[PDB]
RNA sequence: GCUCCACACAGAUGGAUACGAAUAAGGCGUCCUUGUGGCGUCGCUGAACCAUAGCAGGCUAGCAACGGUGCACUUGGCGGAAAGGCCUUGGGUGCUUGCUGGCGAAUUGCAAUGCGUGGGGAUAAAUCAUUUGUAUACGACUUAGA
RNA sequence: GCUUGUGGCAGUCAAGCGUUCAUAGCGACAUUGCUCGGCUCUUCCUAUCAUACCGAAGCAGAAUUCGGUAAGCGUUGGAUUGUUCACCCACUAAUAGGGAACGUGAGCUCCCUACUGAU
RNA sequence: AGAACUGGCGAUGCGGGAUGAACCGAACGUAGAGUUAAGGUGCCGGAAUACACGCUCAUCAGACACCACAAAAGGUGUUAGUUCAUCUAGACAGCCGGACGGUGGCCAUGGAAGUCGGAAUCCGCUAAGGAGUGUGUAACAACUCACCGGCCGAAUGAACUA
RNA sequence: GGAAUACUGCCAGCUGGGACUGAGGACUGCGACGUAAGUCAAGGAUGCUGGCAUAAUGGUUAUAUGCCGCCCGUCUUGAAA
C-alpha cells in the first residue's frame, strides 16, 4: 500500500555558494524512508549527485485533496524492461491520486513483469473535462446511466459440506 | 513424450552454463 | 455432523472433490459418493481423453499384466484420482480408503436416502463461466466402460419413481405450510416470534 | 490480433484526400463572383464521354463536381454560414447527385438545350426499362437475339461461367456455343429493375434506356434572387 | 405473442442500496453513489453510519431496492432521498431483512428463555397436529 | 478489450412470433415451426416490443463477444426460414454416362438414388432430412430442388447430395461427371 | 447342520433431515387461455428443519382431546442396481411435557466418562483306496462301483 | 538437455544496434564471383519402401513424380574373405532406416529371480 | 587452460531444497515454554480451497532453477502500449455508378488494342481515371482494383513494442 | 467557518482468558503502603480441599500405529565409491 510524500533536497551549501537550487518531487512509496531512498535514485537520473553529497530538506505526506469524489488519471511512465527502458501513458478511474497510482503498479507488474524498482512516475493528472479521454475501457464508464449485472454470483462457503446445491442469480 | 524434472546433473549443469555466460560479458 | 455424508458428483471437478473427499477420510469421516459418471472436470474433452490414454500406455513391460491396471468404470477413474492422495499402503491410509465408497449410479440404499454436494468443487462456481469442460460419462466410455447405457437406463427409472415420490411429499407440506398457517397467529405463537421461532 | 488484411496494392496512383478538397473549396468561391449565373444538376448516371460532350460544347461556362458536403459549405449551409446573399436556399434543394454549373450565357439558351438533350444509354438499377428481352431457345448472339444471327458473333465461352452466377440464366456450353432450353425472358415493359435484371441488358450492349439530363434551382448573383424549376 | 422467459436481475446503479458483508460496517445498508469501475463502486448510507468510500463489489451484496439518486450524490443530498424514499420502512417490511433480524434475535436467546422456546413449541405442537389427519 | 454491455437487435416481421425461455428458441410462423437449443453460447436474449429482441453479453471476451453475432443469424435464419422458405436448385452434369437420379421410399426413411454416375455398379443411397422436400425440375434437362424451412436441413443435405460425386483417382478438368448446386434463393420469391 | 453331555463370555452417545434439470437461471404458490402461458412470492447458507422438560429420566390424582407416539401382532401394497427395506389396514397394550397436580432425589460429601470349545449319537457329502482314459513329468483332470 | 539439411572465403546487400550513430563497424533471409564382419530369435521407434485413404501436377486413360494422416500389417535369393571396409540380374505388392552398448562372444568364423505352466 | 586471493567441505551434526559432496538457513550439554530463519500452507504434509489486482487454453500448458541453450524469426491466438495518418468538409467495411479522350502510343509481328514482350511511361479533360493490378481473348470484348462520387452514419487503419 | 475521525506515536492507562515454571530454604537487603502500630504483590509458592492398603500408582515384556533410521570395520582417493 501507497503513500505520497513531497520531498525537496539542495546539495549542502558550500563555501561561496548560498542556498542552492532546491529539487521539489511527489513520490509514491510505502513509507518516509523508501520514499527517501527512491529521492536520491531519481537524483542520479537528472544529474550528477550522490546520497552523501546533498541533504534531504523536507519530507512531508500529501493526503488527497477530495477522497469522496471520483476522478479520471491520466498518468506518464517511465519504465525498464528486458529492452531499454521506454516512456508510456495509460489512464485510471478512480478515487483518490494515491489508490489510481497503487492500482496502475498492480497492472505494471501483471502485463509487463515490472517492478517497483524499475518505475519512475513520471506526471499523474486529473482530466477535468471528458473526450480528453483517449482510452476505451475508460470511456467505457463515461455514459449517462450506466446500468448493468454482475452475472454468475460465487456464494463463498465456510461449511464443507451444502445441501442446498447453490444457485447463482444475482 | 518429453519430461519435467530437472535431473540434478542439469539443473547444476546450468549454472555452470550461467557461470559461463557471466564471464563472457565481462571481456 | 451426520455418520454418512453421501456425497455427489453430478458437477464436481473429478479433483477438488477428491482431494476433499480424502482429507474427510483421513479425519475419519465416511463418505459415500454417488453418480460418478456425472462426475467433470477441465477442459476439452480431446484431452482428458489423452491426458489419459498416454496413462493407459504405462502398463508393465516383460509382463504387461502385473502392472499399472487401467480401470474404466469412472468410479474407479475417480477413485484412483483420490487413492493418490492419501498414503494408501500405510495401515492409516487402507484404514481409509476403506472409509470409501464410489458408485455409479445411485443404487439403494442410498437412492432413499439425502445426498448434498461440496461448494468448494462444482463446475458451476469454479469454472470461468463458458469453458470447456469435461464430463466422464463420455470420457469412460470412450476407453472401455461398458454400460453408460445401463446405468443411463436403469437410471432414468430412479429419477421417476422418486420426482412421483416428490409429488406426494410436496402434496403433503402444502398441507402443513397450511395448516400452521392458520394455527399461526394464535397467542402461543405469537409469543414465540417475539422470541424468534 | 486476428484481422483482415487488406489487398497489397501497387498502383500508381495517390490518395487525393484533403489537398482535392482544398482546391475545390476555393475554385467554388472563386467562380461565384467571375460569372453571373449558377445552375444545380441532377444528373442521375453519367458515361464520361457524356461529360465531356457537355465539356466541349462550351468552354465559357464552368461544370462544377466534388463531394455535397464541400459544395454545401463552400457556398454556405444556413443564414450566418455564407459567402453571398441568400445563397443557403438552392443548396438545402440539392440533396441527390452533387452536379452544379457556373455560367455567363442567357437564361433561355440553357434551358432549352438541356431538355432537348436526351441520349442512349444502358439500364440502370431501380429505373424501369421499356423492352420485352426474349432470348432465342439455341446458341446465344452477341446482340441476344434482336438482328439476324448471320450479322452478329456467337457469344464467348470464357463468359459463360458469369452467365450462370451473377447473370442467373440457366446456361449449358456444347461444342464452344452458350445455349439455353428454353426462351428466356428478362425484363418487361413498365416494371422496377434489379441489379442483375440491369446487368444482363448491359451484358448484351441493348441502349433501351433514356438518358435526359435535369436541373433544379437558379441564381442571379447581383440580384440574390432564387428561381426553382422541374425540369426533365 | 413474443415471449422472452426470464432474464431477471440486481443491478449496479447511480441508487441501488447495497447490504455489505465484509468490513468493519458490516450489516449495514449504503447505497451505490458512483460506479468507479467494473469491480469498484463508491458507497455511503448516512442513516447507518457508514461512510462514504471505495469498495469492491465482493465485500458487498446488492438488494432488491433502489431509488432515485443523481450521479456523484453528496452525504446530505444522499440522506435526503434515502429519506424521501424512505427505504428502511421497505427494507424491513421484506423477507430477506426479516430473516438477518430472526438470526440475530436467536442468537441473544438466555438459556432459560431458550427452554421457554421449546416449551411453547410443544403446545404449538400439539394444536398443529389436531388439525391434520381430518 | 472487455466490453460492457455488447447487444444486437433482431427484427421480427409481422408473420412469426419468438419464444425463448433459457436458451431455447422457437420461431412459430406461416410455415411452420423451428425449434433450436443455444444453451452452448451463453447469451442474453432481450424481448423489447414485440417487433425487436436484443440479444446482449456483459463483461465479454473477444470470443465471447463474436459468440453473440453468430447468434443474431442463427435465430434470423430461423425467422426467414419460416415467412421465406429456403430452396437449393441442383443440376447435375456428365459425359457419356447418363447420370439416373430417383427417389426410393425404402423403409418410409425417403433416399436418393445415385445411379450409372460415371458408369458405376455402384448405388449411392442418399438420406433425405425431416423438413426438407424433393422435387424434379419441369422443363429443365437433369435437374432436382431441394426445398426446405431450415438452412440446416437443406445446406447439409445439399452437401451430402454433392460430396457423394467425386471422381476417385482422376482428373479435375477432363472429367464434368457430378451433381452440384446451381442456384441458392428462396421458395417465396419477392 | 440337528441332538446329548462338560465347560467357556480405525472409534455408537438427539435425527444419513430422499425431486429432477438449469445456473446469461431456478424453485414454491395461484388462475387456467394447458402453454418455452400469466399473476404472486422465495433465495443473499444447515445460524435451517424435525425432535428436545421427567431417578441416565421414578411411583401415583384428575382435566381436555379422539390426536401424537412406543411395542409385539394382523390386512393389503411397493422395492431386483447391491431388492434384504419402505409404507399402509384393523385390534390389543404402554406412554403422553397439551393442561393441572401429589410424592422421591441428599452422605456419590468441592472436579476424576459411570455368542465359541471336546467329546459322544443320528445323517448329508467329500477325500483316500479301487476302476476308466477324452487327461497325465508328478499332481491335477475325466470315468465307473452298495 | 548432447544431435539432424543447405560449405567456407570476398561482396550490391540492409531492419536495427553501435559513447554521437550507417561509415569504431557489425548486421538477418537472399543474390554476385571459384568449385575380424554378419547368420538366427524377441521388443520398441517413425524420420514410410509396400499396402490404406487423401491433396497437388498438360495427371486423357494406364503408369509416374511430389506431398499429407498413419508403425495396423509385411520387408528375398546367388558369384566375392591377402587385412569384405566395392557391386551386379532373379523374383516379389515392396524387398524402408534405426535402437535395445561389451544386444543373442560363457548359440558363432548346487548365488537370486523374471517367465512358461502345475497344484 | 594457467596464476593469485577469499571462502565451503575436510575433523561437522540440525531445519529446508520430493531425493544429493558443492544450494538455502543455521555450528550441537540435558529438558520445558515462547519466538522465528530458510522453506512452505489443494491433498499426500504441520500451515488461508485467504483476501486484492491483472494475465494466460496449450493435440501430451505451466509450476525449467545467474530468464542460459535450442531463439533469428513465424502465427487471421490474446491483452496492453508507442509512433505515424484519416475522422459529422461523413472516415473504415459494404452492394451501386463513373473508371475517359490523342490512343487500337511506339519498335518487336501471321496475330499485341493496358494485360506473350522491349524502351518512354507523355498529354488533354475533369470529381477521378495507372500509355495500366489481375481474369480472359488468336486479337478484341466483358470484368477488374486504384482514384473518385452517391447511398449509409464513427471511430478506423498502418508500422512496430511488450 | 466549525468540529470530528482515521493514520502514526505515546502512557511508570485500566480490565480480562490460556499455557509453562515455583529454582531457593531461620533473619539481615532495596522498597512500598500506613500518622503510628504495622502490613505488603519488596533478595525465586504459598493456602484450602479431594482420591488409597483386596489401594493409589509405577514398571517389565510382547506386538500395534505415527514419524524417523543406507551394513558394521579397515584402507585408498577431494569425498560417494
Amino acid at each position: 500500500h501507497f503513500k505520497e510524500y513531497q520531498v525537496i533536497g539542495r546539495r549542502l551549501p558550500t563555501e561561496s555558494v548560498p542556498e542552492p537550487k532546491l529539487f521539489r518531487m511527489r513520490i509514491f512509496a510505502s513509507n518516509e524512508v523508501i520514499a527517501k531512498s527512491r529521492y536520491w535514485y531519481f537524483l542520479q537520473k537528472l544529474h550528477k549527485v550522490k546520497k552523501a553529497s546533498g541533504e534531504i530538506v523536507s519530507i512531508n505526506q500529501i493526503n488527497e485533496a477530495h477522497p469522496t469524489k471520483v476522478k479520471n488519471f491520466g498518468v506518464w511512465v517511465r519504465y525498464d524492461s528486458r529492452s531499454g527502458t521506454h516512456n508510456m501513458y495509460k489512464e485510471i478511474r478512480d478515487v483518490s491520486r494515491v489508490a489510481a497510482v497503487e492500482t496502475l503498479y498492480q497492472d505494471m507488474a501483471a502485463r509487463h513483469r515490472a517492478r517497483f524498482r524499475s518505475i519512475h512516475i513520471l506526471k499523474v493528472a486529473e482530466i477535468e473535462k471528458t473526450a480528453d479521454v483517449k482510452r476505451q475501457y475508460v470511456k467505457q464508464f463515461l455514459t449517462k446511466d450506466l446500468k448493468f449485472p454482475l452475472p454468475h454470483r460465487v456464494q463463498k462457503s465456510t461449511k464443507t459440506f451444502s445441501y442446498k446445491r447453490p444457485s447463482t442469480f444475482y | 513424450r518429453q519430461s519435467r524434472r530437472t535431473s540434478t546433473k542439469l539443473k547444476e549443469g546450468i549454472k555452470k552454463k550461467a557461470s559461463a555466460h557471466r564471464k563472457k560479458e565481462k571481456k | 455432523v451426520e455418520p454418512v455424508v453421501v456425497i455427489d458428483g453430478k458437477g464436481h471437478l473429478v479433483g477438488r472433490l477428491a482431494s476433499v473427499v480424502a482429507k474427510q477420510l483421513l479425519n475419519g469421516q465416511k463418505i459415500v459418493v454417488v453418480r460418478a459418471e456425472e462426475l467433470n472436470i477441465s477442459g476439452e474433452f480431446f484431452r482428458n481423453k489423452l491426458k489419459y490414454h498416454d496413462f493407459l500406455r504405462k502398463a508393465t513391460a516383460f509382463n504387461k499384466t502385473r502392472g499399472p491396471f487401467h480401470f474404466r468404470a469412472p468410479s474407479r477413474i475417480f477413485y484412483k484420482a483420490l487413492r493418490g492422495m492419501v498414503s494408501h499402503k500405510t495401515a492409516r491410509g487402507k484404514a481409509a480408503l476403506e472409509r470409501l465408497k464410489v458408485f455409479e449410479g445411485i443404487p439403494p440404499p442410498y437412492d432413499k436416502k439425502k445426498r448434498v454436494v461440496v461448494p468448494q468443487a462444482l463446475r458451476v462456481l469454479r469454472l470461468k463461466p463458458g469453458r470447456k469442460y469435461t464430463t466422464l460419462g463420455k470420457l469412460s466410455t470412450s476407453v472401455g466402460w461398458k454400460y453408460e447405457d445401463v446405468v443411463a437406463k436403469l437410471e432414468a427409472k430412479r429419477k421417476v419413481s422418486s420426482a412421483e415420490y416428490y409429488a406426494k411429499k410436496r402434496a403433503f407440506t402444502k398441507k402443513v405450510a397450511s395448516a400452521n398457517a392458520t394455527a399461526a397467529e394464535s397467542d402461543v405463537a405469537k409469543q414465540l416470534a417475539a422470541l424468534g421461532y | 490480433r486476428s484481422k483482415r488484411s487488406k489487398l497489397v496494392t501497387l498502383a500508381q496512383t495517390d490518395k487525393k484526400g484533403r489537398e482535392n478538397k482544398e482546391r475545390i473549396f476555393d475554385e467554388v468561391r472563386e467562380a461565384l463572383d467571375t460569372y453571373r449565373y449558377v445552375w444545380v444538376l441532377h444528373l442521375d448516371d453519367v458515361r464520361t464521354p457524356v461529360l465531356q460532350e457537355i465539356r466541349t460544347s462550351w468552354a465559357g461556362s464552368k461544370l462544377i463536381m466534388g463531394k455535397r458536403k464541400v459544395l454545401q459549405k463552400a457556398l454556405g449551409e444556413k443564414r450566418e454560414e455564407e459567402y453571398k446573399e441568400n445563397l443557403y436556399q438552392l443548396s438545402k434543394l440539392c440533396s441527390g447527385v452533387t452536379g452544379l454549373l457556373f455560367t455567363d450565357e442567357d437564361v433561355n439558351t440553357v434551358k432549352e438545350y438541356f431538355k432537348s438533350y436526351v441520349r442512349s444509354d444502358y439500364s440502370r438499377p431501380n429505373t424501369k426499362a421499356p423492352l420485352t428481352f426474349t432470348i432465342p431457345e439455341g446458341i446465344v448472339y452477341s446482340r441476344g437475339g434482336q438482328i439476324p444471327a448471320e450479322e452478329d458473333v456467337p457469344m464467348i465461352h470464357s463468359l459463360e461461367p458469369t452467365m450462370r452466377n451473377k447473370f442467373e440464366i440457366p446456361t449449358k456450353i456444347k461444342a464452344g456455343k452458350i445455349t439455353i432450353d428454353s426462351p428466356y425472358l428478362v425484363c418487361t415493359e413498365g416494371e422496377k429493375l434489379d441489379v442483375r435484371q440491369a446487368l444482363i441488358l448491359k451484358q448484351f450492349g441493348i441502349a433501351a434506356s433514356e438518358f435526359k439530363v435535369k436541373v433544379s434551382a437558379y441564381y442571379d448573383n447581383d440580384s440574390s434572387t432564387v428561381e426553382s424549376t422541374n425540369i426533365n | 405473442d413474443s415471449i422472452v422467459k426470464a432474464s431477471n436481475w440486481r443491478l449496479v446503479e447511480v441508487g441501488r442500496v447495497v447490504l455489505i458483508k465484509k468490513g468493519q460496517s458490516a450489516g449495514k445498508l449504503a447505497a451505490i453513489v458512483e460506479i468507479i469501475d467494473q469491480k469498484k463502486v463508491l458507497i455511503d448510507g448516512p442513516k447507518a453510519g457508514v461512510p462514504r468510500q471505495a469498495i469492491n463489489l465482493g465485500q458487498v451484496v446488492l438488494t432488491p431496492l433502489t431509488f432515485a439518486l443523481p450521479r456523484g450524490a453528496r452525504t446530505a443530498t444522499v440522506s435526503k432521498k434515502w429519506a424521501a424514499a424512505a427505504v428502511c420502512e421497505k427494507w424491513a417490511a421484506s423477507s430477506w431483512a426479516k430473516k438477518i433480524a430472526q438470526r440475530e434475535r436467536r442468537a441473544a436467546l438466555t438459556d432459560f428463555e431458550r427452554f421457554q422456546v421449546m416449551v411453547l413449541r410443544k403446545q404449538k405442537r400439539y394444536t398443529v397436529k389436531k388439525a391434520l389427519a381430518k | 478489450m472487455k466490453y460492457i454491455q455488447t447487444e444486437q437487435q433482431i427484427e421480427v416481421p409481422e408473420g412469426v412470433t419468438v419464444s425463448i425461455k433459457s436458451r431455447i428458441v422457437k420461431v412459430v410462423g406461416p410455415r411452420g415451426t423451428l425449434t433450436k437449443n443455444l444453451k452452448h453460447i451463453d447469451v442474453t436474449f432481450t424481448k423489447v416490443n414485440n417487433q425487436l429482441i436484443k440479444v446482449a453479453v456483459h463483461n465479454g471476451g473477444r470470443k465471447h463477444v463474436a459468440a453473440l453475432r453468430t447468434v443474431k443469424s442463427l435465430v434470423d435464419n430461423m425467422i426467414t426460414g419460416v415467412t421465406k422458405g429456403y430452396k437449393y436448385k441442383m443440376r447435375y452434369v456428365y459425359a457419356h454416362f447418363p447420370i439416373n437420379v430417383n427417389i426410393v421410399e425404402k423403409d418410409g426413411a425417403k433416399f436418393i438414388e445415385v445411379r450409372n454416375f460415371l458408369g458405376d455398379k455402384k448405388i449411392r443411397n442418399v438420406p433425405v432430412r425431416d423438413g426438407v422436400t424433393i422435387e424434379f425440375s419441369t422443363n429443365v434437362k437433369d435437374e432436382i430442388v431441394l426445398s426446405g424451412n431450415s438452412v440446416e436441413d437443406v445446406s447439409q443435405n445439399a452437401a451430402d447430395l454433392q460430396q457423394i460425386c467425386r471422381v476417385r483417382n482422376k482428373d479435375i478438368r477432363k472429367f464434368l461427371d457430378g451433381i452440384y448446386v446451381s442456384h441458392k434463393g428462396f421458395i417465396t420469391e419477392d
